[PDB]
């Protein structure tokens, strides 16, 4: 698990980017700041509580 | 012609025989050098909003791209990344190299005098005291910190000048960026009136960025009256842009951490329109002033202009300032020119008196009508 | 009068003056303040100056003290005194040097030098032999000296493993022997050429001899000695470098193209030396004409050349197109070159002035740099007095031993 998760985040450039709302059919939309606007059905590495829009 | 044919085969038998050199020998003064530029890199620059904590962990804003999380490169220094700096950052792995100076918005860049404009300070004799209470504020501080630190004061660090037009302002500005030392940079009071709202103000901090990175630095404001002088307000909303330029003139000047190693001169020709909070000292201290020359300055100018011209030096120049009694110096440059002009109506190689009797009735006593200060002596 | 129309302030005494430290520039400072000349006030400035000063810069600054009084006779003796015959050897050889350098009609200086001179072969005296044989050199200019040449046969006899005792001597007695009658081919350089090829040893001796050989040779109008020395010297390219410094000095210039050509074809050669001195004769020959003085010497790529064209600018009052080509030979990257700028750039000149200083700052900010950067800023503030002391200098890229004598360059008022 720490090997997996040394391969994702040694890659240091995290583009930043702002949640627009949060689904729940735990699914997170993101526009990035190139404005590309993003769907993901899994969330990742935070936690729901954190996020607002 | 001996000269000539001699000099031309001379030249020529050196540029032909040369030829051989160049026709023998078989750009590449760099071309190794550049080809090791050649593992170089582009080096993208970039501006960064912030750092985080236990750990570099730099987040940048590119310029229009988007915004990264960054780390920084091996040949860095931990410190000297901070908030706002222009810092170039790897296009591959995006990491950052080497932090530079600021944008400094290059039509502002123009501006720094860049030369000297050779103008000495004998060519405004007959004003001793304004030139020596403005060698007091402007050249003794910056050739001589002794009596200003072991007596424990601070010099005036601004000095307005103002009087009737053409009466030596700009000259004498000219002869401190003859002997400044320091980076004298011009203002003209135009350059803060651009389309946009609020842009003149970015005008302004750019100008006191340069002058914060340069110690002891010379800024030359020059026809104050453009960059805001009332806030006269009304039911209209008129000359209002003009007023948050003169404001934001007013704050970066002189208040709450004031301006460092640096000193305005301003110049106008009617002191009268101008808003009290820059005729507060602290801003703007020593009120220097040119009246006209009365009766021995005009002598004196005289022989300023006269000193390297062809009379006939048999004349007096005493009855020439006596006809002039509310006159400048650039009508006494009219007179010594025009003075010359009706010597070339003739074919002489020295004046007469009456050649300057002539000058004198021409300029003064016909174009007196215009004359430009019988309206500005008011100071309207 | 100098002290009276003119009036010099003291914040380049202080600022120029406080360029910082490290006992080079530092050292070299002591010069630049040195040769300020508002009063011998930098002669007089205390003590533990010189206490932090080296050997060789102890030798330019004992000598320095002359190079800010070339005048004041009988304040010479009472102000060099004091470091007359003290306790360093180069303070003694340098005071004796400045003597040398403060007058050239006293000649009662001569006798406390001249009778310590021999040592035979390398005790103190030797080194007051090259403050004092040069010294004399700056002293005076007989018919034909021979009493002091007298004195120099004990000296090439003597033949210290110091470069600067046959440097002197060849340079001095060159001093001496320039504007000879149609030179001479005489047993004192004779003598030298001989003494010369008898020990093939530090290059050095083998470049400066042929500058006193060259320095007798001046005086020509029509001299065979290159032909002479033609005959007696030539070999491997020590002494054809010796012939080529022969063939610089006997040819001082007229409508003589022919040279010219020669010059053309023989700047071609693989020795890279004789092509410094030989392409190097230009601003003796063409100094007149000078429009055809730019030449592609800068276009080409035998580094030294670019330096040769950057001597042969030089010191005149310089026009734009003078320092237009200091706007390339302001940048480059060779210590010896880019120390090499500064010293002609500066004596071209003697903001606008500083300007290039200051850029020059913007170049490096080596410690050889700084040190050029010193002499630039010393710079900054056919007659064969100031046809000598340069070619001298010719040699720079060197110990600073070779630059204790570098403060021979006696050329102004
Ligand atoms: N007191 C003076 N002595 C000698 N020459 C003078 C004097 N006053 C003016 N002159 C000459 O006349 C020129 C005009 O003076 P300026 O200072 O250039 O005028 P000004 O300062 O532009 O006035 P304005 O129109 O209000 S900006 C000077 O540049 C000098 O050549």
């Amino acid at each position: 698990e720490n090997s997996e998760k040394i391969k994702v985040n040694k890659t240091l450039p995290y583009l930043v980017s702002n949640v627009i709302e949060l689904l729940d059919v735990k699914c997170a939309v993101i526009k990035t700041s190139t404005r590309q606007t993003y769907f993901l059905p899994v969330i990742g590495l935070v936690d729901a509580e954190k996020l607002k829009p | 012609q001996v000269e000539d044919d001699i000099q031309q085969l001379l030249k020529k038998i050196n540029e032909l025989t040369g030829i051989k050199e160049s026709d023998t020998g078989l750009l590449a003064a760099d071309k190794q050098t550049l080809q090791s530029e050649q593992p170089l890199q582009v080096a993208r620059c970039t501006k960064i909003i912030n750092a985080d904590s236990e750990d570099p962990k730099y987040i940048i804003n590119v310029k229009q791209f988007a915004k990264f999380v960054v780390d920084l490169s091996d040949q860095v220094a931990p410190t000297d990344i901070e908030e706002g700096m222009r810092v170039g950052v790897d296009r591959n792995k995006y990491q950052i190299h080497i932090p530079l100076p600021p944008k400094i918005d290059p039509t502002v860049t123009m501006m720094q005098v860049e030369e000297k404009p050779d103008v000495t300070y004998s060519d405004v004799g007959g004003c001793k005291e304004q030139i020596e209470k403005l060698r007091e504020v402007v050249e003794t501080p910056l050739l001589h910190p002794e009596r200003f630190v072991n007596l424990g004061i601070e010099p005036p660090k601004g000095v307005l000048l103002f009087g009737p037009p053409g009466t030596g302002k700009t000259l004498c500005a000219r002869a401190v960026a003859n002997r400044t030392d320091a980076c004298f940079i011009r203002v003209i009071g135009s350059e803060l009136v651009q389309k946009y709202v609020g842009e003149g103000a970015r005008m302004v901090r750019e100008l006191f960025e340069m002058a914060r990175t340069k110690k002891a630095c010379l800024i030359f404001f020059d026809e104050i009256d453009a960059i805001g002088g009332a806030r006269f307000d009304d039911g209209a909303g008129g000359d209002n842009e003009v007023q948050r330029t003169m404001l934001e003139l007013i704050n970066q000047l002189d208040g709450f951490d004031p301006r460092g190693n640096i000193k305005v001169l301003m110049a106008t020709n009617r002191p009268d329109t101008l808003d009290p909070a820059l005729m507060r000292p602290g801003r703007l201290d020593r009120k220097i002033e040119f009246s006209l020359p009365d009766l021995e300055g005009r002598t004196h100018i005289f022989k300023i202009h006269a000193r390297s011209m062809s009379v006939e030096r048999d004349i007096r120049f005493e009855l020439l300032a006596r006809l002039c009694p509310n006159s400048t110096g650039a009508e006494i440059r009219s007179v010594c020119t025009e003075a010359g002009m009706f010597a070339i109506r003739a074919r002489r190689k020295i004046a007469t008196e009456k050649d300057f009797l002539e000058a004198v009735n021409k300029v003064i006593k016909s174009y007196a009508k215009f004359s430009a200060t019988p309206r500005y002596m008011t100071y309207n | 009068d100098d002290i009276y129309k003119t009036h010099l302030e003291n914040n380049r005494f202080g600022g120029s003056g406080s360029q910082v430290d490290s006992a080079r520039m530092n050292l070299a400072s002591s010069f630049v303040n040195g040769f300020v000349n508002q009063d011998k006030l930098l002669t007089d400035d205390g003590n533990k100056w010189l206490y932090k000063n080296k050997d060789h810069g102890m030798l330019s600054a004992a000598a320095s003290l002359g190079m800010i009084l070339l005048w004041d006779v009988d304040g010479g003796l009472t102000q060099i005194d004091k470091y007359l015959y003290s306790s360093e050897d180069y303070i003694k050889s340098g005071a004796l040097l400045a003597c040398g350098i403060v007058n050239s009609g006293v000649r009662n200086e001569c006798d406390p030098a001249l009778a310590l001179l021999s040592d035979y072969v390398l005790h103190n005296s030797n080194t007051m032999r090259l403050g004092s044989i040069f010294g004399l050199g700056l002293a005076y200019a007989g018919s034909n000296r021979e009493d002091v040449l007298t004195l120099l046969l004990p000296v090439m006899g003597d033949s210290k493993s110091s470069m600067e005792v046959a440097g002197v001597t060849a340079l001095a007695c060159g001093m001496i022997a320039v504007g000879s009658c149609n030179g001479d081919v005489t047993s004192t350089i004779l003598q030298t050429i001989m003494e010369k090829s008898e020990t093939e040893l530090k290059d050095t001796y083998a470049r400066w001899l042929p500058l006193g050989l060259g320095l007798n040779h001046l005086g020509k109008g029509e001299a065979i000695e290159a032909i002479l020395a033609a005959l007696e010297v030539v070999s491997e390219p020590f002494r054809s470098f010796a012939n080529t410094l022969v063939d610089v000095c006997a040819y001082a210039g007229s409508g003589n193209v022919l040279k010219v050509q020669q010059l053309l074809h023989i700047c071609s050669e693989h020795f890279d030396s004789k092509e410094k001195e030989e392409d190097k004769d230009k601003k003796e020959k063409k100094d007149k004409d000078k429009k055809e003085a730019p030449a592609d010497m800068g276009a080409h790529q035998g580094v030294a050349v670019l330096g040769i064209a950057l001597i042969a600018m030089g010191e005149e009052i310089g026009a734009e197109m003078a320092l237009r080509t200091f706007g390339h030979l302001l940048r480059y990257g060779e210590p010896t070159l880019r120390r090499a700028v500064p010293l002609a750039l500066a004596l071209i000149s003697v903001s606008h002035d500083a300007d290039p200083e200051v850029s020059y700052n913007s170049i490096f900010a080596a410690r050889l740099a700084a040190m050029l950067r010193q002499l630039a800023q010393y710079h900054a503030k056919k007659g064969t007095l100031t046809l000598c002391p340069y070619h001298s200098d010719r040699q720079l890229m060197s110990q600073v031993a070779v630059a204790g004598l570098l403060t021979v360059l006696v050329s102004f008022l």
